[PDB]
RNA sequence: GACGGCUGGGAAGGCCCCGGCGGGGAAGGUGGCCCGGGGGCCCCGGGUGUUACAGCCCCGCCCCGGCAGCAGCAGCUCGCCGAAUCCCGGGGCCGAGGGAGC
RNA sequence: GCCUAGUGGGCCACUUUUGGUAAGCAGAACUGGCGCUGCGGGAUGAACCGAACGCCGGGUUAAGGCGCCCGAUGCCGACGCUCAUCAGACCCCAGAAAAGGUGUUGGUUGAUAUAGACAGCAGGAUGGUGGCCAUGGAAGUCGGAAUCCGCUAAGGAGUGUGUAACAACUCACCUGCCGAAUCAACUAGCCCUGAAAAUGGAUGGCGCUGGAGCGUCGGGCCCAUACCCGGCCGUCGCUG
RNA sequence: GCGACGUCGCUUUUUGAUCCUUCGAUGUCGGCUCUUCCUAUCAUUGUGAAGCAGAAUUCACCAAGCGUUGGAUUGUUCAC
RNA sequence: CCUCGGUUGGCCUCGGAUAGCCGGUCCCCCGCCGGGGUCCGGUGCGGAGAGCCCUUCGUCCCGGGAAACGGGGCGGCCGGA
């Protein structure tokens, strides 16, 4: 029921447009690994764009002024919110359907993450154009939990490799099992081969 | 104009074992091994001839700013080849007018201690890039020798010494003192 | 070359609205019985009719 | 390392357009993004076809870069690409997709029952091999 | 002219109306590359009014026909001599193209001029289009395809059908 | 889904040098031959040149050569059409009026 | 034909046009608008574009659009151009010029090229002459007038560092490797410099760089009170 | 470092021009106080260039972070 | 018993590269089974999200197949910030 999207390799506005449309069409969306989102343009250009964002504040009370969130999750959240009609009840419910995260938290690390090829950097950018990293931009503008997110991410990845090696052992056991039982499943394999589910 | 193909080949000697994992180049010679990565360029690196005699670089469908990066890769791989065969020796000379520039080398040739550059009490500490040997040359009064396999670390370390011994708040065309790269050659001649 | 006869029947469709029409154009259009957008009339073609279509 | 190159005589598979699902021979290249192709045995007229809709195959004919349709058909029926294309796994996983598209409801029911058996017969022997690994690891 | 779609080449032959002075006027033939025959006849009256002192009222058009390509299966090189108005000045050009049809070559020229020079079809005058052999070409972007054993790959195959699932698990392959 | 008109009385293209017999030509130069190096005879380079161990272009009729077919069975190589035009099916909206007579 | 209210402050725009440096300035002509008027579109908006209105259903459009806000391209759209450490992004219209750029793309003109060029790497730079005239001396080597010959592949009575004057060194010019294009002057597109204001900030916003930018184009789609069809109301006409 | 004869601009810290808003009222000069903003940067940080030897001073770039005072006369802004 | 409602089978997971990937493999070379060189396949991804798993009308007789090491369920050990 939840659309879980790996945020790595995606472009910020393209992913945020697709996520905004899905949470308006009424689908709960969790975007994990938001420090892996890429932004087109050179890093100095993107850094000065967010620095121009930071220069804007309410002159008489900056605590009431625009909240410049530093985490990549909350920056992506703010882009989806700017793409949503958040000052109406339908917009607020659309935003509340959306969860954003830094790294891949324990609800969603034992879950498959979806990818959107229409928002990916490799598809949507020419290979010679220079891009930026949301995590690096975030850290250099004031996010403090970049290193600890990286340590928890390598801690998650080294367990994901364990799960992957066990999955590969199970699948090679599956292949040895098919070649073992190919006498008593041969009259059922031909059905799946004539109807095009195997070869 | 998208040129359909720009190629350039580099001849690889008998002394050198070269390898490639995609767009990284692993050059092996008598002096050690050099890895340099090139995934920022998007070319074809072919390793043709059995016994691996020629390294060929292709750029298919490139404009001028992409065609200019073929010979750059070939010159970088050539600099790696001369790094592992002959090394790189940057010979710097310490020009002074009145105050002799006293250079003390520390930690096997990895730190330079520069003193009395224009009569200053401040001591300049220049840390070398990893893998670059630094040495005061014999049979020459005010000279210093940098030796290594990466040209981009040897020459950067020479630049670090040169920009550390810089004259400030005077006329630099009269105050010519400093340590300057004088000779660029190899460690082992041929 | 065989040149065909110049056509003697035209079908005219008024394609603009009744807003902001200069009075000569408006007069020729009501003489052409085209007083709405997307009204159509058949016009027989001669010099006098073609010069009116040239106005409009 | 590229293996598939646009060249005179490469069989390409047409992905989309009006001649999709078919095989053409690249006869000549016109510019950066368009080639004169010709399928004389797969019912495609000789025409300009953009590169983005053809997918290159591992089959190269030998004909000149301006030879006509009958020499193209001579090369095609001498190389027998109508059977060598069918012998590849590419055309087999095209026709398997076609058969799963043409499945009827009775077909889906028979598939469901046959797969229901095959998965359990494999699944018992998978665990049998698993405990045959643990009993022989000690 | 608005250069809409694939242009078509028209043989448009016109003449003056025969006065008692000139009992039979000379006949003029022009190749017009236009979206259709109405636009072709209008451009014919433009060019003939510019060259001779002949108007649509004082003249007539005796023929207007689409001229089909005699070799639409053969790849040819095309030389197009051009007259156009920039924002400052009017320039003669010669450009070279590669196509199977001379109408495709001229519309390729029109979109190419719109791309490279920000010039619209009303400011562009074709003067001559001739099929040129490969030895007599001057443009390297045309001349680089003059190779008998030509061979290039398709290096970075971008994923079209970006919205076929819109939400897939597997990141795409662009090498093929 | 089917029919027809027109055009350069379509243009190209298909089959029977695989149209026959001749005459030439040159290249985005095929065989060969020469040079050069890269492998285990083969491939890629460079040169020469006119068919050969590929092809391309220009009595071409030896009744517009003879046949198919024809704005072409995909449900695409490029049109304008329909007194030279009809059939069939599906989806949506609506049912105003209320003594027409025989 | 009679009676007759209201009005007799106007304003805006294409084109023409007078005064003024100019003005969202003052004054005219023509026509259309706004005022008197909603509606779709230009984010916003008296006047711009489309279109003018009874109350509704179906369909379709105009001008605009179709990443998400936000209906519509979620087309396997076409061909190019373009990177901005100040990008650009649609009549009115909401900010920029002269000048400049070996940024990058095209084009024009002329040479200098397989009677083998352009770099780059070397080699020669000759005698007449160490030139009359000046200057102490200048000898190609401060200056002005002389600017010819030959052996020539070539060398100007010499482009520069030379010296009190020389000696030296260097350049043009001509040869070796080399093997396919090269040099110059312009011109036009995008980008950049030029380019500096005060609360924090506005292609409408988010954002967008195999465009969601710019130019030229194709299919499709979106919907206005506009058009068609149908209902219902009224008004007018048929002196029905 | 300048720069004549010419020419292209910017800005609204000058005065004008105009009369769009306000005449059933928007309190009209200065100074004191206090906060913030701009950069066309005087100083200080980092720099480049000088007819920069040192010292001093010019010209220029990133740059507005932090400073830019005590007084006599004048109501003065300005001035000295 | 009120009331708030939505919903109408799940996916239990490599890292990622994109001018490259994926899976097996020892005769190897290194490490605490993990990694790399070699070899073999696959690659318009079929060790496929154009996917995979589950798949239900129910009960009664008797037979064949598959199962027998199985199906259902009480006492212990591992597995997680
Ligand atoms: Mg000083
Ligand atoms: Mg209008
Ligand atoms: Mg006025
Ligand atoms: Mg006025
Ligand atoms: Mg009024
Ligand atoms: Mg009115
Ligand atoms: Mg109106
Ligand atoms: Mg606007
Ligand atoms: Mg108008
Ligand atoms: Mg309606
Ligand atoms: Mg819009
Ligand atoms: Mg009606
Ligand atoms: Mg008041
Ligand atoms: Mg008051
Ligand atoms: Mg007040
Ligand atoms: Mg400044």
């Amino acid at each position: 029921q939840v659309l879980v999207l790996d945020g790595r390799g995606h472009l910020l506005g393209r992913l945020a447009a697709i996520v905004a449309k899905q949470v308006l069409l009424g689908r709960k969306v969790v975007v994990v690994r938001c420090e892996g989102i890429n932004i087109s343009g050179n890093f100095y250009r993107n850094k000065l764009k967010y620095l121009a964002f930071l220069r804007k504040r309410m002159n008489t009370n900056p605590s009431r002024g625009p909240y410049h969130f530093r985490a990549p999750s909350r920056i992506f959240w703010r882009t989806v919110r700017g793409m949503l009609p958040h000052k109406t009840k339908r917009g607020q419910a659309a935003l509340d359907r959306l969860k954003v995260f830094d790294g891949i938290p324990p609800p969603y690390d034992k879950k498959k993450r979806m990818v959107v090829p229409a928002a990916l950097k490799v598809v949507r950018l020419k290979p010679t154009r220079k891009f930026a990293y949301l995590g690096r931009l975030a850290h250099e503008v004031g996010w403090k939990y970049q290193a600890v997110t990286a340590t928890l991410e390598e801690k998650r990845k080294e367990k994901a490799k364990i799960h992957y090696r066990k999955k590969k052992q199970l699948m090679r056991l599956r292949k040895q099992a098919e070649k073992n039982v190919e006498k008593k499943i041969s009259k059922f394999t031909d059905v799946l081969k004539t109807h095009g589910l195997l070869v | 104009m998208k040129t359909i193909l720009s190629n350039q080949t580099v001849d690889i000697p008998e002394n050198v074992d070269i390898s490639l994992k995609g767009r990284t180049v692993i050059v092996k010679g008598p002096r050690g091994t050099l890895r340099r990565d090139f995934n920022h360029i998007n070319v074809e690196l072919s390793l043709l001839g059995k016994k691996k005699k020629r390294l060929r670089v292709d750029k298919w469908w490139g404009n001028r700013k992409e065609l200019a990066t073929v010979r750059t890769i070939c010159s970088h791989v050539q600099n790696m080849i001369k790094g592992v065969t002959l090394g790189f020796r940057y010979k710097m000379r310490s020009v002074y007018a009145h105050f002799p520039i006293n250079v003390v080398i520390q930690e096997n040739g990895s730190l330079v201690e520069i003193r009395n550059f224009l009569g200053e009490k401040y001591i300049r500490r220049v840390r070398m890039r990893p893998g670059v040997a630094c040495s005061v040359s014999q049979a020459q009064k005010d000279e210093l020798v940098l030796e290594g396999n990466d040209i981009e670390l040897v020459s950067n370390s020479a630049a670090l010494i040169q920009q550390a011994t810089t004259v400030k708040n005077k006329d630099i065309r009269k105050f010519l003192d400093g340590i300057y790269v004088s000779e660029k050659g190899t460690v082992q001649q041929a | 070359f065989y040149v065909p006869a110049e056509p003697k029947l035209a079908f005219v469709i008024r394609i603009r609205g009744i807003n902001g029409v200069s009075p000569k154009v408006r007069k020729v259009l009501q003489l052409l019985r085209l007083r709405q957008i997307f009204n159509g009339t058949f016009v027989k073609l001669n010099k006098a009719s073609i010069n009116m279509l040239r106005i409009v | 390392v590229f293996r598939r190159f646009v060249e005179v005589g490469r069989v390409a598979y047409v992905s989309f357009g009006p001649h999709a699902g078919k095989l053409v021979a690249i006869v000549d290249v016109i510019d950066q993004n368009r080639a004169l192709v010709d399928g004389p045995c797969t019912r495609v007229r000789r025409q300009a076809m953009p590169f983005k809709c053809m997918q290159l195959t591992d089959f190269i004919l030998k004909f000149p870069h301006s030879a006509r349709q009958k020499y193209v058909r001579k090369a095609w029926e001498k190389a027998d690409i109508n059977t060598k294309w069918a012998a590849t796994r590419w055309a087999k996983k095209i026709e398997a997709r076609e058969r799963k598209a043409k499945m009827t409801d009775f077909d889906r029911y028979k598939v469901m029952k046959a797969k229901k058996m095959r998965n359990r017969i494999i699944k018992n022997e998978v665990k049998k091999l698993q405990r045959a690994a643990l009993l022989k690891a000690s | 002219m608005k250069a809409s779609g694939t242009l078509r080449e028209y043989k448009v032959v016109g003449r003056c109306l025969p006065t008692p002075k000139c009992r039979t006027p000379p006949l003029y033939r022009m190749r017009i590359f236009a979206p259709n025959h109405v636009v072709a006849k209008s451009r014919f009256w433009y060019f003939v009014s510019q060259l001779k002192k002949m108007k649509k009222s004082s003249g007539e058009i005796v023929y207007c026909g689409q001229v089909f390509e005699k070799s639409p299966l053969r790849v040819k090189n095309f030389g197009i001599w051009l007259r156009y108005d920039s924002r400052s000045g009017t320039h003669n050009m010669y450009r070279e193209y590669r196509d199977l049809t001379t109408a495709g070559a001229v519309t390729q020229c029109y979109r190419d001029m719109g791309a490279r020079h920000r010039a619209r079809a009303h400011s562009i005058q074709i003067m001559k289009v001739e099929e040129i052999a490969a030895s007599k070409c001057r443009r390297p972007a045309v001349k680089q395809f003059h190779d008998s054993k030509i061979k290039f790959p398709l290096p970075h195959r971008v994923l079209r059908r970006q919205h076929k699932p819109r939400f897939t698990t597997k990141r795409p392959n662009t090498f093929f």
